[PDB]
RNA sequence: AUACAGUGAAACUGCGAAGCUCAUUAAAUCAGUUAUCGUUUAUUUGAUAGUUACAUGGUAUAACUGUGGUAA
RNA sequence: GAUGAUUCAUAAUAACUUUUCGAAUCGCAUGGCCUUGUGCUGGCGAUGGUUCAUUCAAAUUUCUGCCCUAUCAACUUUCGAUGGUAGGAUAGUGGCCUACCAUGGUUUCAACGGGUAACGGAGAGGGAGCCUGAGAAACGGCUACCACAUCCAAGGAAGGCAGCAGGCAAUUACCCAAUCCUAAUUCAGGGAGGUAGUAUAAAUAACGAUACAGGGCCCAUUCGGGUCUUGUAAUUGGAAUGAGUACAAUGUAAAUACCUUAACGAGGAACAAUUGGAGGGCAAGUCUGGUGCCAG
């Protein structure tokens, strides 16, 4: 029944309507702004012991 | 009812109209309860997307069974009961007892290699392996969802720390488990990844933040359906080439149609493609275009008949679509031996004239001296010498995989085209036949199994030139950065990958797990010399092994689960029964790999001396924090060494091989009388003392091998070239010269010994054939005897021989081996081989004569 | 209730488990009647056994505790 | 000693035995004694146990008992038919079975065979073998064999539904109370059983008042003849009550139903039964045929 709710899913249009301590650790991810991907730019890595710290690859 | 987030039917929907997989990851203990409502979105976008199910997990499903009598059992108890009314039924267990689900362990993941399916699920998330998660994504086909269910609570405080902080590494109270940190970084990167929690919330960790839905709807499939068409009047071409999935197949198969038209028995064709791309299928159809064309003796090879399966099951189709029914035009053979499991071994045809295909050990060779053809099914996986044999006078068809099963290393398939420049024709597959081109995911799966990961050619080395041995120098490379998933560590990770791959003969995908988190485990790595990312020379993986491993063992059986293994000290307690060697501790260099173009520059043997001497301690907190990070490699001084008492090494016999190690000092100690059945040579084990350590254990060790081999010669190494015997007998009185003392040494045989072994009707047959008043044959018996005391150097110094000498009285005394045998693997004339051997048994006779 | 003592899951013992559908068969079915000095018989009922001990063993395990195998 | 009758009941001798049985159990109560030790001796029950009799059953067994038949005169020894001796088995008698022996047994007084309104004994997927019990060749279980069919990760596992009830479509819901039956039993149970579910008598009306009209009806082919309180397509009054709408009690294991019984309940009594038959008559209407205005 596509038109229909089935199971407990309903799609109207192109939305799709669905009936539903590490509570904290859930609500501070979905709070999170930057991406990983992006947390990785900001980061230099040491090559050497006292070398200068290498952000990205040429 | 609550709106979902409109970033996770766009992507789905996307990835059904590009025939893109993508990868959801749910976090939560209600995670099983959000499948079956990504399921219901994923069908509603495509009626004709398959609705097979994959359930992989490790031990225990997650509070359910698949048995359906047992689960309506407790249905009906629950009923019973009152606690259920007559017909609820939540959407999980709907969604299990409707929906087609396949249930499977992870250990057993070879099964499913040849399925494939429309969703997979990975139940759990720790004991994802690197091989379980290339089989089982590699089964899903366009516009599937690939669902990894991290539930465990010490999992999502993992997510949670790196995602706070990317330094900052979560680790419990001796595993690292840094393959699977580096794996939660990666998903981050793919752009059809999504990590959605048990109640659909997307978390911004994700790859896929910024997924727009596409406007509604390839130019493979246009290049795909013309080339059909055009050859639909032209049968058998017609028929088979429908059966072609991408441009790539269609092209091999009309190649291999070529190659069968110019009838050449001379001419080979070699395919080279990725696991999933479509061969067994390429060759399947091409051996049913020969029967058609009119070939009838076709033979097909491979290490088992049970991995032809798929492509008999082809060639069935193949017979389908030229018309061909079984049992009137076909019958079908199987296997009665059980091993083969009912295996389809031969395929005998009746149209036209009797045509005959046949299934054939790849070392029964001497069968095929009246084959048309031969189809070489992973030839990666047969011996290089047993399949040189299988070149013959005919039509040869070879399929060798690149980076599936164990496949073999690149280099190696280019050594083996190397050696054919018999006429050559190279094909290669490149499209998958599942899904679209450039999949996301197959991108992101290479890059985090490093599967794809190729050798470079470094002009800068070029113009500065090759770097002398004695400039480079070694460096620890420290395991937490090298796996963090930094751009610049993972560029260094590919080099070191690369120089692994392609050197030796077999890699898995699961030894970069066993790299990154196996605490024994260390990398040292031979940079040239400092003046980028630097490019590594020599990598070389040591593992300790002996008393050192044992409080880590000790904390792996208090777990209840005994962790990795001792190959060395477990090897060296059955052949010997030394309880001192399982106390000294060890190491054991697991690979050294070098730059195959670079070889023979002396690398290889410089990295050992610098790790030699680094243990001799000659060159006398850098983890990551626990809940920024540290150099990537470590000069040799700052990180002091362990104790050790000798360097070993496991590896297949070969002579480059040995004569590198032999020239290494090390000393071999066993050779395993089974050949290894995937490479066929004999693993050998050498060891190493370092200075400052006692020896005696080794040269006792050592001179019990010797009398081992002597005797073993004739029963499983008469294979073995003399030149090659002798070789490791020489190698193993090297380590008596290592001991200055003289406390053990060889006893020269006595008058009383002389009688008891000959007869002195025996010394009169060995003295007349030195007088030439007998034949060869009558002294055949006595050899095996003469070569044991000469060999076991009891004759002494009075009897000495050359190098050839040495061989052929080793071939005919303990390789049993024929005089005529000895001519052909020495370049000798017979005459002059028998006139040295009788040359060398005056001199024994005369040294008989001066002890009377 | 200083062995337990009310009630009592599980487990071990004891007792009882003894309408339909097809075919057909003339005093071989069935009915009445006779015999068992020619027999078996739980139960009911009535009779009926003077020929370490202030109480023996596990030669004993279940339910139960806990460790696991299996798709089941 | 007992029966009509016994090698019957019973007793004894000598041995035999996978020699049986002859309370290592439980509940309630705590009396009578004294030799004060918790010393001796104790009341009512339950569960067990040998044998006999009784009861409930079972198995064989004597004699008798309505069809047509000779166009059914032999049948039986056809792997026992009739009988004797011995053994095996059975709970026992017994050709029930086995060894030896005799040649018998039924029949024209109807054997044997045939037909039958002789509904006027068998099985639980199909044959074979076995197990429990006082009682079964068990609608139970087990083994192999033969088919059917189900789940599976294809390594195995399990079934008797190859059923039942329907059609050519609601067999369900409530109980053990009533009558009986089984148990470690007064009390548990029983799809035994019980309860419910889904051609026969009435009404649609009865009784009055007033007004206004002169025709109404019967017979007869024909002409005509016979007789008298009739018609309304008029107005009007107050009474009666059933169907319904329904308060209760009774009824019952409970409930439905039945019986009994408050209040309301009629003029279009619209609180609105039918079915069939025989005749008409009408237009600025339609069609057809003609010897105007007609006929169909
Ligand atoms: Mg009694
Ligand atoms: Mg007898
Ligand atoms: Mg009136
Ligand atoms: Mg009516």
């Amino acid at each position: 029944a596509p038109m229909s709710d089935v199971g407990g899913v309903l799609m109207d249009k192109d939305a799709v309507y669905i009936d539903i301590e590490g509570e904290k650790l859930m609500t501070g991810l979905q709070s999170v702004e930057q991406s990983i991907a992006e947390k990785f730019d900001g980061v230099g890595l040491q090559l050497f012991s006292n070398g200068t710290e290498l952000h990205e690859v040429a | 009812k609550k709106a979902i987030d409109s970033r996770i039917p766009s992507l789905i929907r996307n990835g059904v109209q590009t025939k893109q997989r993508s990868i959801f990851v749910i976090v939560g203990d209600r995670a099983r309860n959000q499948l079956p409502n990504l399921h219901y979105l994923m069908m509603s976008a495509d009626l004709k997307m398959n609705k097979s199910v994959l359930w992989a997990y490790k031990k225990k499903l997650l509070g359910f069974t698949s048995h359906r009598k047992k689960r309506e059992n407790k249905i009906k108890k629950e009923i019973k009961r009152g606690t259920r009314e007559v017909n609820e039924m939540d959407p999980f267990e709907s969604f299990i007892s409707n929906q087609n689900i396949r249930y499977v362990y992870y250990k057993e993941s070879e099964k499913i290699l040849g399925n494939t399916y429309g969703m997979c699920i990975l139940q759990d998330f720790e004991a994802l392996t690197p091989n379980l998660l290339a089989r089982t994504i590699e089964t899903v086909e366009g516009g599937g969802i690939v669902v990894i269910l991290l539930k465990s609570m010490s999992s999502l405080k993992q997510l949670y720390t790196m995602t706070m902080d990317v330094h900052a590494r979560y680790r419990t109270e001796d595993v690292v488990a840094r393959f699977n940190e580096r794996f939660i970084l990666s998903l981050g990167s793919n752009p059809n990844c999504l990590v959605v929690d048990d109640e659909l919330n997307v978390l911004p960790l994700s790859g896929a933040k910024n997924v727009k839905p596409l406007p509604p709807k390839p130019p493979k499939q246009l290049e795909l359906q013309e080339l059909k068409e055009s050859l639909e009047d032209v049968q058998p071409a017609g028929s088979l080439v429908s059966l072609s999935k991408t441009v790539n197949q269609a092209h091999a198969i009309l190649s291999f149609i070529d190659a069968i038209s110019e009838k050449t028995l001379n001419f080979t064709v070699a395919l080279t493609a990725g696991r999933g791309r479509g061969k067994s299928a390429a060759l399947g159809i091409s051996i049913a275009a020969a029967v058609s064309h009119g070939y009838s003796n076709i033979f097909v090879t491979s290490p088992s008949p049970e991995n032809l399966k798929t492509l008999f099951e082809f060639i069935f189709k193949g017979f389908d679509a030229l018309g061909y029914q079984e049992h009137i035009d076909y019958d079908i053979i199987q296997s009665t031996n059980p091993d083969f499991n009912k295996a389809i071994v031969r395929v005998d045809i009746k149209r036209d004239h009797r045509q005959t295909i046949q299934y054939i050990v790849p070392q029964d060779h001497q069968v095929l001296g009246q084959a048309e053809l031969v189809v070489i099914d992973e030839a990666a996986a047969i011996p290089l010498p047993i399949v040189k044999n299988l070149l013959g006078p005919y039509l040869v068809f070879m399929a060798s995989t690149i980076n599936g099963y164990e496949g073999t290393g690149r280099s190696l398939s280019l050594k083996l085209i190397q050696q054919l420049r018999r006429q050559l024709r190279e094909i290669s597959l490149d499209e998958p036949i599942r899904y679209a081109p450039g999949d996301p995911i197959e991108k992101w799966l290479n890059k985090l199994l490093c599967l794809d990961v190729t050798l470079i050619k470094n002009p800068r080395f070029a113009t500065r030139g090759t770097p002398h041995p004695s400039q480079c120098n070694l460096f620890v490379v420290n395991r937490d950065t090298l796996f963090s998933y930094h751009p610049v560590s993972e560029n260094f990770l590919e080099k070191m990958m690369a120089l692994y791959v392609s050197s030796h003969y077999k890699n898995s995908p699961n030894d970069l797990q066993l790299m990154s988190d196996a605490p024994a485990h260390k990398l040292f790595v031979l940079l040239p010399p400092i003046d980028r990312i630097p490019d590594p020379l020599c990598v070389i993986q040591i593992a300790l092994e002996g008393e050192i491993s044992k409080e880590s063992v000790r904390n792996s059986l208090s777990r209840g689960q005994r962790a990795g293994g001792d190959l060395i000290p477990w090897l060296i307690s059955q052949q010997f029964q030394d309880e001192e060697f399982a106390s000294l501790s060890g190491a054991r260099i697991v690979r050294i790999a070098t730059n195959p173009e670079y070889a023979s520059m002396g690398y290889g043997s410089r990295a050992i001396e610098l790790l030699r001497d680094y243990f001799e301690g000659k060159f006398t907190d850098y983890s990551i924090k626990r809940v920024t990070l540290p150099p990537l490699l470590l000069k040799l001084s700052e990180q002091p060494p362990h104790y050790l008492h000798y360097l070993g090494v496991s590896y297949g016999l070969t002579q480059s091989l040995h004569k590198f190690w032999k020239n290494n000092s090390f000393v071999p100690v066993y050779l395993r009388q089974t050949a290894n059945d995937l490479t066929g040579e004999h693993t050998c084990v050498m060891l190493n003392v370092l200075e400052g350590r006692e020896s005696n254990w080794l040269v006792e060790f050592a001179k019990d091998f010797r009398k081992r081999f002597l005797s073993l010669l004739s029963y499983d190494f008469h294979k073995f070239t003399a030149v090659q015997a002798l070789s490791v007998i020489e190698s193993s009185k090297k380590a008596q010269d290592l001991s200055d003392d003289e406390k053990h040494d060889n006893k020269e045989l006595t008058r009383t010994h002389l009688d008891d072994i000959f007869s002195p009707f025996d010394l009169k047959r060995l003295d007349s054939y030195s007088n030439n008043l007998l034949d060869y044959h009558v002294i055949g018996d006595m050899i095996p005897m003469l070569a044991l005391l000469y060999f076991g150097d009891k004759m002494g110094d009075s009897v000495k021989l050359s190098s050839v000498q040495s061989a052929i009285l080793l071939a005919i005394g303990l390789q049993r081996k024929n005089i005529d045998t000895i001519a052909k693997e020495l370049n000798l004339p017979s005459n002059q081989t028998i006139a040295m051997f009788a040359k060398i048994m005056r001199k024994m006779s005369q040294y008989f004569r001066q002890l009377l």
